[PDB]
RNA sequence: UGCGAAAGCAGUUGAAGACAAGUGGCUUGUCGUUCGUUAAAAUGGCCUCGUC
């Protein structure tokens, strides 16, 4: 003996935009949550060392919510202008948040009536904060005083480090992720520094200058990092000490990047960016930075975040719009004693239990039980789909016969065949079935076409849509023969 | 399984191919739309861009395709391909599209030395549609 | 120093008559039931059956008693007829008696080594006879054909040994004129045949140890009045049997009744379940069981007491004999066909114990596509003719037709296609939508793996349906670091409906590891090419573009497309593409491709192109010293190949040449038209002559011999070169038809019959102990 | 295995400034560099040596000595540096690595011993040689290569006392004992017209074969395993074969042999010490189509021998092939004979060219498959029929059908005789494409341009025909297709393809739209004519009558 | 049936015998009949091992 074969589904062959992995991966996510803000939602960071929450930055107002219930979970409102920048230190317990006032305040997590320290910063607003990712207790501040400053929590008083050299809006910071004595700063005059920390930290020791004023500067690597400013992202490398990508698939200034390593994906490395027209574009950093997929949002989007790498519940895309609202799209991964003793001592083990197959389709027992006619009955109920129509059909003609199909048919059931025919002419993949299964059925049923009146018009405007077909596939066959000119 | 059957065969994973398709190897002109393609090609907006593909006028098409500059009309037509390819039913009112551009830029993608290999999807779908005549021939017969 | 070694087996070779025996069966089970003796029409296989190995050979090459008998040239017809246990010179004391077609009993030596004198008598009475044998508790018969319409008459003979050590002597109990049908007793006791005695033909049942039980009637009783003025094909019976007894007769028929009748009182009972005809039929050891199968692959076992039935659905193949075998009926024997090739008389053997219908040993025959008939193998009886059968009014028609036509026409080339798998050193076999993988070490299968989308398995093929023809595997190569299968096919839409004019060519890529022993599919290329367009021709390449994983596809028109696999994409596409449109078409396109990874000889059709490999067009002249790019011999060739990068060896449609790439000119030719002028299909011959790494290259000599008028016999001459076509260092004739050779890359050649044998071109503790093991049993 | 001539410590340096290489004397005193001649003074060197020495960086440089101090000289600001001695003799083959690694201490008569070149660092001496016949330094181990026309042969390494190839070899008085790309194996010059890459494994070559470029001056190309072999007597230099990612056109092969030269590269613009002028700047040699395309010393007469199989034993074992028995045409002798005698001074008669061809293999007058085909004789033949006798039939019908013609169809432009001419258009299978298209430009239009139509897509490749019609008339194309407007599927596909080489702009527009409604009346009377293609109850009461 | 290209090319088609039916002969049909030419129709459709 053997089994019995199951019956294929014949898909569509090679359309062009075809289903890529990558793109599958971020295709599965779904439910886009869009919840309403105050004002503009400017940042957006997330919990490093429990990859369950997300800090948004709205005005004078920073909300956290969880991952698993995507709702409002914690607030934090002292703050006596509008709050800027938001960020966790890495072991994931306390919040430090930059606002228009100075008085740059760290709190601690799910803790907003106690304030820890208040680092008074310039006169100037503070617009980015964060911790380092090495060594906790040491945390940037870069204000618009043309300055940024590193101050030990511990020793809250005094900067500890002046990090001077910017020239105009000192933006953001980012940290060289392997050696921890090396940090990069942006400016709005492009010129994208790093500096020694064991130095003086006056000077950069050396400058990459993008030329459209910064407005991002991550790092992806310890040898590569990202800096985006104007419409296009340029990748940098310090050990060549040069500009080796640059992507521009934008229209306006690219307004926020981050990066994502060793995820569960087939893509390994994916950087994503949120680029102020309505796009937030994901970047695959191993062929050399092609774009792989883009979400379109109904307004400027200010800030995009991804779920961390290692998140195990639901995954979140995040992004912040301008316009005064958040989008979330995600994804989401005494008598029967011994009726589970499962053969752990014993001698031999014999395992020859059949698992149980997947339900075969009507059609498919239909086919399998040799009603043929049958078969082609409870193929066109409406309650089936294009595809699968279509095999039944291929399947008809490959196996048995369509002469025997339509053996005894009459006016009444011989409709529904040419009702989807009409449908099943005009596209592709099924119009040579649509045509030798009409050409057989007035093959046969022709006497039947002279007495009943009903199906005449089903062959009048099946010959209406054999002449609108044989129209678009001859001024397409006209197109065919214009690219041989054009080759 | 039993030791004397032959093995069914599996569709599995196989990206059914065709063959035909491949890989690699004052103002005084008309005020209407075409920098809304240009910057809707410039990134991938589809609700934008069936904003501007969903009119039918000829001259109106003719003068948008003339603004558009030739170098980013390989990329146009290749997703007016994908669009066709996607849905038959209005293929004449963008296929009057996918001509235009041709004939108004000729020679600059002729003069690109890889013309099949980035418009390799386009001829594939339009041959995918023209192959089909004697067949529908005799239906009409 | 080379030589012809014959190393594997052939196909079964059953009591292939035409409806002489209704029992065409003629393997065994020891008494003791652990061992199924097997003959072949080249070895005679032992099996065990808890193990299913080759627990032992009797090869036929290997001995001179009866290699004399027969593995001879011309008169070859000497043939096993049945393997008779019960040892015939001193009984009742396990060794296995052959008996043969002309009567050369033989005995031979079962359990252990065998010795070269093995007990030979050829039998006394014998002019050209022998049917089967019937044993009993020491009484023997045998059944012997005789000499109008052309229906043999059958002699009944009773046989002894003893009180004159060397010869048998016959009884010659009783006689019968025409049969035309004939089935024998399960257990032996009993037989029934037809007669043909108008006043209509007739049937008779005749015991042959004792007289208990011999009757006869016309068969018009057995008919009906439904079937007394229809067609011819419910009058035509098609099988019979016997129950144990000697009360239960049974017939099947053409349309696919099964009339069983009474043997008491002559009244009939409807067995109605067969849509198409009745091949194999029989009963259990009791009775109650009537066990059939027809041209659909289903076994029908029906217990009589309700009419109800127990269905096995597919048997990849269509049945022509089963019966129950077993002590008290636990094994189901089944002699199965796999009829979706019409060129060979392919049988399977297996049986089958009765408890969950789990198969035990399905011995069979290695499995080519020939493209023509071979010797008298029609198909076997249906009720419709058709494409894979022919129906009752069409056998002696269609048997003459294919005599005739073997003997008058010129087209006598029929070789099938191959692979040598480069890994694991076992060849693959191309079948009809199948391959089958066979190492022929051991000369045996280890699976068959079905490659299309076809309905070879899904259903059953029946009356009407039959003309429907499952999509042939026409070409399958391997990427020689034995990753790919690159299998292309063809795929056939039925007729009477307008997509019959075109048929589908489908391309395929299939990957496996050495674990899994069945390939799994990767990539589906349908209409590669163009559309409606074959291949014929077809490369992988060797090692340098990308380690030998780059298949290079010619075409029918003379293009050439350039596929190969990458590592960002992880699903096989292509790279190059040349489409030259002549409007003339010919089939005969080859291809060879450098090993150093610069060019691609195509062969088209007396146009030998260069072509270089990083532009994919036409090899260009730079030097100016010959630089010659195409060749353009005497006739349209066929085959080119190269063994290294010196010479280039083309067969053309007439003669060969054989030329140096360095220096573009004839370094040698030799002429082939006193064999090939258009006996072969024009691109073929790639398929017989082939290459090697060093040792040159084979031709393949083919003769059909010539009767003081030509005949059907066969032999056929390899004649080995040695680089570029200096000596013919070795000929070679073997006395039945080659087909193809190749070289397995172990450095030999592997070549094959179509009487299908393979073989290779070779270069007082112990006292105590003793008595004790002896006085346990 | 040869390749194409043309051109009608440097290996371990750097080129193109004022000290890029190592000089010798070539007619000079001692030493010298190459700019194309720096700082290279000697020391206490050439007692008669024409040669030199340099440690690969002209940071030490250095001498064919008389004392054997082949250390330091004038080397990179003009002034000496520490110079230990090395050497005893005339120290040629003493040009040393860079500090301490080896020195090839070498002499005129075989002495050997073990030294270094910045320090004093030696080791056990271990020569044990003869009179030999070749001292040159090798790099499977760091050696000298010591081989001999009595009693030597090896390469002898004093830093693990390694003796390579270890045997007697008796080599003989040659001069272009070059090296090898693989490093295993040293192209020795057993004469001049013979040479082989003698592998230093165990003292063996490949196979010693004649070429047509004998081996006067011959060095290792940098690419593969090939040797650049020039002659004495010549002004070519053959590239002859048998590291390639880079192109061999380094300082680091030496043989110049051409118009006045020695022992130089391809970049030879600066020869012995007067910057003589350079060559062909030799391009790299790695694939196979380049050995398929020329390759020297060739063969014996090569003519086709046709041979059959050997009369053995097929007596009852007949076949019955084609038609007849098994006695082909087989003469070629005869043949050649038969081509005098028509040849001859029966030349100018027809019967005598019938009863010619009736001597000759006859056929039935027509056809191929009467395997007698040589190209030397083929092309004498069709001299003799075509000086000035086309004047028969047999001949003429016998040879359209062969292809063996080596382009003599340049006079198919020339004459015109109608049934020559289409047989010619249909049969003859080597034609030009530019003949062809001016063969179709030609304004005949009849069914002989619709044949030749058939036989240029039956023959060509497209892009060929595109290419080919684009360097063309436009008055030909508009006559063409005023011809078609006037009055098939070849022509078609040809129309298909003159409208795509016309080019885009320039053409007019009234015969584009007669064009126009030919091709509307075409299409119509073509969906037509494809239709004809696919086009090839009970009443309850009636009133009728019966009969009587 | 033969060639060939997946399209098309060239050409078969009889002689005898047996048996049956229908009207002693005579008309019609089948061939487990011979020679020669390369030349639809019996109500009958494919198993269990998801089970508490």
């Amino acid at each position: 003996s053997t089994a019995r074969p199951r019956i294929i589904t014949s898909k569509a062959p090679l359309l062009p935009q075809q289903t890529t992995p990558e793109q599958r991966y971020w295709r599965q996510y779904t439910s886009a949550q869009l919840v309403k803000e105050h004002n503009s939602v400017t940042h957006i960071s997330f919990n490093p060392q429990h990859p369950h929450d997300f800090a948004v930055t709205s005005s004078t107002r920073v909300q956290i919510f969880s991952s698993r219930t995507r709702q409002v979970i914690k607030t934090f409102s002292r703050f006596k202008d509008v709050v800027y920048s938001a960020s966790f230190r890495s072991d994931g317990k306390l919040l430090c948040a930059g606002d228009a006032t100075g008085l740059v305040s760290v709190y601690d997590s799910y803790n907003p009536r106690t304030i820890l320290l208040s680092i008074n910063a310039s006169t100037h607003p503070t617009h980015v904060t964060k911790f380092h990712t090495q060594d906790n207790k040491i945390l940037a501040t870069a204000s618009d005083d043309r300055v940024t400053r590193l101050w030990d929590i511990s020793n809250a008083y005094e900067p500890q480090l002046e990090l001077t050299g910017a020239t105009d809006y000192v933006r953001t910071l980012s940290f060289i992720p392997a050696a921890p004595h090396l940090v990069a700063t942006g400016s709005y005059d492009g010129l994208i520094r790093l500096y020694d920390t064991r130095s003086s930290g006056s000077t950069p020791i050396y400058s990459l200058n993008h030329d459209q004023p910064v407005e991002n500067v991550i790092a992806v690597s310890p040898t590569q990092i990202v800096s985006c400013g104007g419409n296009n992202f340029k990748v940098w490398d310090l050990t060549s000490n040069k500009k080796l990508y640059e992507r521009g698939n934008f229209n306006k200034a690219v307004t926020c990047l981050d990066y994502v390593e060793n995820f569960d994906s087939p893509m390994q490395s994916a950087l994503i960016a949120s680029s102020l027209d309505g796009h937030v574009k994901v970047f695959d950093p191993l062929d050399n930075f092609q774009v792989k997929f883009g979400w379109k949002f109904s307004g400027p989007v200010l800030s995009c975040a991804v779920s961390p790498s290692t998140a195990q519940g639901n995954r979140h895309l995040v992004a912040g719009l301008s316009s005064g609202l958040l989008a979330i799209r995600t994804k989401k991964k005494r008598m029967m004693r011994g009726s589970e003793y499962q053969g752990d001592q014993e001698h031999i083990i014999h395992n020859d239990k059949v698992r149980s197959q997947r339900r075969m389709r009507a059609f498919e027992r239909n086919i399998n039980q040799f009603k043929w006619s049958e078969a082609l009955d409870n193929a066109f109920v409406p309650g089936m789909a294009k595809e699968l129509t279509l095999t039944v059909l291929q399947e008809l003609r490959k196996r048995g016969k369509v002469r025997v199909a339509l053996y005894g048919r009459d006016e009444s059931t011989l409709e529904p065949l040419l009702n989807w025919c009409l449908k099943g002419i005009e596209d592709v993949r099924s119009a040579s079935i649509v045509a030798d299964w009409v050409a057989v059925v007035l093959e046969l049923y022709g006497n039947t076409l002279e007495s009943s009146p009903v199906l005449q018009e089903l062959m009048i405007d099946l010959k209406t849509k054999v002449r609108h077909e044989i129209h678009k596939s001859k001024e397409a066959q006209r197109i065919e023969g214009m690219l041989q000119l054009l080759t | 399984k039993d030791l004397a059957s032959a093995t069914n065969y599996v569709e599995g994973n196989a990206r059914v191919t065709s063959g035909d398709n491949f890989k690699h190897v004052t103002a005084t002109t008309t005020g209407t739309v075409t920098v809304i393609l240009s910057q809707a090609l410039q990134s991938n907006d589809h609700s934008l861009l069936e904003t501007v593909l969903n009119n039918r006028d000829e001259r109106v098409i003719r003068d948008t395709i003339f603004r558009l500059k030739p170098a980013l009309a390989v990329i146009l037509l290749e997703r007016l391909a994908e669009r066709i390819a996607r849905q038959t039913h209005r293929q004449g009112p963008l296929n009057v599209w996918v001509k235009w551009c041709l004939i108004i830029h000729g020679g600059y993608l002729v003069s690109i030395p890889n013309l099949m290999s980035t418009l390799s999807s386009l001829h594939s779908t339009l041959k995918r549609r023209s192959d089909l005549l004697p067949r529908l021939l005799a239906l009409d017969a | 120093q080379y030589k012809l070694s014959v190393v594997s087996g052939g196909k079964p070779a059953l009591n292939n008559l035409s409806s002489v025996t209704g029992n065409k069966n003629i393997a065994r089970l020891s008494q003791d039931q652990r061992n199924y003796i097997i003959p072949f029409n080249n070895q005679i296989k032992v099996y065990s059956v808890e193990t299913r190995q080759c627990v032992k050979t009797l090869k036929f090459a290997n001995n001179s008693l009866l290699s004399g008998i027969f593995l001879q040239e011309e008169e070859n017809n000497e043939s096993i007829v049945k393997i008779l246990l019960g040892d015939i010179t001193v009984p009742q004391q396990h060794l296995i008696t052959v008996f043969t077609n002309n009567g050369h009993v033989i005995v031979l030596n079962y359990k252990g080594k065998l010795v070269e004198s093995p007990k030979h008598f050829k039998i006394s009475l014998a002019d050209e006879k022998l049917a089967n044998v019937f044993h009993s508790e020491g009484n023997y018969r045998i059944l012997t054909t005789f000499k109008h319409n052309s229906l043999q008459s059958y002699r009944l003979y009773a046989l002894t040994f003893d009180d004159a050590k060397k010869q048998f002597e016959v009884a010659h109990q009783a006689e019968w004129h025409n049969v035309i049908l004939s089935n024998i007793s399960s257990n032996g006791k009993l037989l029934a045949h037809m007669c043909k005695d108008v006043e209509h033909k007739s049937i008779s049942v005749v015991s042959l140890f004792d007289d208990s039980v011999n009757l006869s009637f016309p068969l018009g009783s057995i008919l009906s009045s439904q079937t007394q003025s229809l067609s011819y094909n419910t009058r035509y019976v098609s099988s019979m049997a016997i129950d144990n007894m000697g009360q239960q007769l049974a017939v099947g028929f053409a349309s696919g009744v099964i009339s069983i009748v009474s043997l008491a009182d002559l009244q009939i009972r409807l067995l109605k379940w067969h849509i198409d005809s009745v091949l194999s039929l029989s009963f259990s050891h009791d009775g109650s069981y009537l066990l059939s199968g027809g041209w659909e692959k289903v076994m029908s076992l029906w217990q009589l007491e309700t009419n109800s039935q127990q269905f096995l659905p597919r048997l990849n193949g269509i049945i022509i004999d089963c019966q129950v075998l077993g002590p008290q009926g636990n094994y189901y024997s089944l002699i199965l066909q796999m009829t979706e090739n019409n060129s060979n008389s392919d049988y399977q053997f297996l049986l089958l114990n009765a408890s969950d219908l789990t198969s035990k040993l399905s011995i069979n025959g290695p499995l080519p596509v020939f493209n023509s008939t071979i010797k008298h193998i029609q198909q076997p009886i249906s009720a419709m003719n058709t494409k894979n059968s022919n129906s009752i009014t069409s056998l002696n028609h269609s048997k003459k037709k294919q005599s005739r036509k073997l003997i008058k026409s010129r087209r006598q080339d029929f070789t099938t296609n191959v692979e040598i798998n480069p890994i694991n050193k076992n060849l693959y076999f191309p079948h009809i939508s199948a391959v089958q993988i066979f190492d022929f070490y051991k000369n045996e299968q280890v699976n068959y793996q079905y490659l299309t989308s076809g309905v070879n398995n899904s259903m059953g093929k029946v009356r009407f349906e039959l003309n429907l023809q499952d999509p042939i595997i026409t070409d399958l190569k391997f990427t020689k670091d034995g990753q790919w299968m690159i299998t292309y096919e063809i795929e056939y839409p039925p007729n009477d409906l307008l997509s019959s004019k075109d048929l589908t060519h489908i391309l395929k890529f299939w990957t496996k590891n050495d674990n899994e022993t069945n390939w799994n599919l990767k990539t589906k290329v349908i209409n590669p090419h163009g559309i409606s367009v074959p291949i014929t021709k077809i490369l992988p390449s060797p090692r340098s573009v990308n380690n030998s994983q780059g298949c290079l596809t010619a075409d029918n028109n003379g293009g050439l497309k350039f596929w190969s696999f990458d590592s960002h994409e992880s699903n096989w596409c292509l790279k190059k593409i040349s489409l030259p449109n002549f409007n003339h078409f010919s089939n005969s396109v080859s291809l060879a491709w450098s090993q150093d990874g610069s060019l691609i000889f195509h062969g088209f059709d007396d146009k030998l192109q260069i072509l270089d490999f990083d532009t994919f067009k036409k090899f260009e002249s730079l030097e100016n010293t010959k630089t010659v790019s195409e060749f353009t011999l005497d006739s349209e060739i066929q085959t080119v190949k190269l063994i290294n990068d010196t010479n280039l060896i083309v067969a053309t449609r007439t003669t060969l040449n054989a030329i140096n790439l360095l220096r573009g000119q004839v370094i040698n030719s030799f002429d082939l038209y006193p064999f090939v002028n258009g006996v072969y299909k024009n691109g073929h011959m790639d398929r017989l002559i082939t290459c090697d790494e060093r040792t040159g290259n084979i031709a393949l000599v083919i003769n059909q011999q010539l009767t003081d008028v030509p005949t059907i016999n066969y032999k056929s001459r390899i004649i080995i070169f040695d680089s570029d076509l200096s000596t013919k260092l070795g000929n070679f004739t073997h006395h039945e038809y080659i087909s193809w050779i190749g070289w397995n890359y172990d450095t030999d050649f592997i070549f094959l019959d179509i009487e299908s044998t393979l073989g290779v071109v070779g270069t007082n503790s112990d006292i105590f102990a003793e008595q004790l093991h002896k006085l346990s049993s | 295995d040869y390749v194409q001539v043309a051109d009608g410590l440097m290996v371990n340096k750097g080129n193109y400034t004022l000290n890029v290489i190592t000089k010798a004397l070539e007619d000079t005193t001692d030493t010298s560099n190459d700019h194309l001649d720096n700082k290279a003074y000697t020391g206490s060197d050439e007692f008669l040596s024409q040669y030199k020495i340099k440690a690969k960086a002209k940071v030490m440089s250095i001498k064919i000595d008389t004392k054997n101090s082949l250390v330091i000289a004038i080397l990179q600001n003009g002034l000496i540096e520490i110079f230990d001695f090395k050497l005893t003799l005339l120290h040629s083959f003493d040009i040393s690595y860079d500090n301490l690694k080896y020195a090839k201490w070498f002499t005129e008569n075989g002495t050997e011993y073990v030294f270094v070149l910045c320090p004093l660092q030696d080791d056990k001496v271990c020569y044990k040689l003869l009179e030999l016949t070749d001292c040159g330094s090798g790099e499977s181990s760091p050696i000298k290569e010591l081989s001999s026309t009595i009693i030597e042969g090896f390469s002898f390494e004093n830093s693990k006392l390694c003796y390579q190839f270890g045997k007697l070899y008796k080599l003989n008085q040659g001069k272009i004992y070059i090296y090898s790309l693989p490093h295993c194996q040293l192209q020795q010059v057993i004469e001049f017209p013979m040479v082989d890459k003698l592998s230093p494994g165990d003292d063996l070559i490949s196979f010693q074969p004649v070429s047509v470029n004998r081996v006067l001056l011959t060095v290792n190309n940098v690419i593969y395993l090939l040797d650049l072999l020039h002659c004495s007597t010549l002004s070519q230099r053959e590239l002859t074969h048998v590291v390639i990612n880079s192109e061999k056109s380094h300082n680091s092969k030496t043989i110049a042999i051409g118009i006045s030269t020695k022992n130089g590269p391809n970049p030879t613009s600066s020869l012995e010490i007067i910057n003589i002028d350079v060559g062909t700047n030799t391009l790299k040699d790695s694939l196979g189509k380049s050995f398929q395309v020329g390759n020297n010393d060739s063969s014996v007469i090569l003519k086709p021998l046709f041979d059959d199989k050997d009369i053995n034993d097929k007596r009852v074992k007949c076949n019955d092939v084609s038609g007849d028995s098994s006695v082909p045409v087989l003469h070629c002798n005869e043949v050649i004979e038969k081509l005098s005698a028509l040849q001859d001074n029966d030349i100018t008669s027809f019967d005598d060219i019938f009863f010619k061809e009736l001597k000759i293999k006859e056929e039935h007058y027509t056809e191929k498959d009467r395997y007698i085909s040589d190209p030397g004789f083929l092309n004498k033949v069709l001299d003799l029929i075509f000086g000035k006798f086309p004047k028969t039939l047999t001949f003429l019908l016998t040879h359209p059908l062969f292809p063996l013609s080596r382009t003599r169809n340049l006079l198919s432009l020339l004459r015109d005789q109608p049934r020559l001419f289409k047989q010619a258009i249909v049969t003859c299978p080597n034609l030009p494409l530019n003949e062809l298209l001016e063969e179709l430009f030609s304004i005949r239009n009849r069914e002989l341009l619709l044949d030749i139509s058939f036989r240029i897509l039956q023959d060509f490749t497209r892009d060929s025909i595109k290419q080919e019609m684009k360097k063309l008339s436009k008055l030909d194309v508009q006559n063409f297709i005023e011809f078609i407007t006037s009055g098939s599927t070849q022509l078609f596909q040809l129309l298909s393809l003159v409208l795509d080489s016309i080019g885009l702009f320039s053409l007019e527009g009234a015969l584009l739209e007669n064009l126009t409604l030919y091709i509307d009346k075409q299409v119509e009377i073509a969906e037509r004519n494809t239709e004809l293609w696919n086009l090839i109850a009970l009443p309850t009461y009636t009133m009728e009558y019966l009969d009587i």
